[PDB]
């Protein structure tokens, strides 16, 4: 995260007038595709004759 | 404090090359040099003079 800090307007060459810096960061992860399978067997008079 | 590239890593593009890096590919010298036949039958018989 940044952070920012109150600033003055009043006159140069006072600390308090001068606008800060900070930085934002990020990092990477992954998401990483797996499979689930099965196979179901029958016979074909089982399909034909099944209503 | 800044921003630096390994901060914002996660975040820069990606491109691919459109095509592969390959070879050029040729035909058989075999094809290129002899005659050739169509045949229909597995064999082809050829009679030669022998004496």
């Amino acid at each position: 995260l940044p952070t920012a800090g109150w600033v003055t307007d009043d006159t140069s060459g006072a600390a308090t007038g001068t606008k800060p810096t900070s930085k934002v960061s990020w990092t990477g992860k992954n998401l990483v595709a797996e499979e689930i399978a099965v196979i179901v067997p029958v016979h074909e008079n089982t399909i034909a004759d099944s209503r | 404090a800044d921003i630096s590239r390994a901060d914002a890593l996660a975040l820069l593009a990606t491109q691919e090359l459109d095509s592969i890096i390959k070879p050029e590919t040729s035909g058989s010298a075999a094809l290129a040099a002899f005659r050739s036949i169509r045949m229909s039958a597995g064999t082809v018989s050829m009679p030669v003079l022998a004496a």
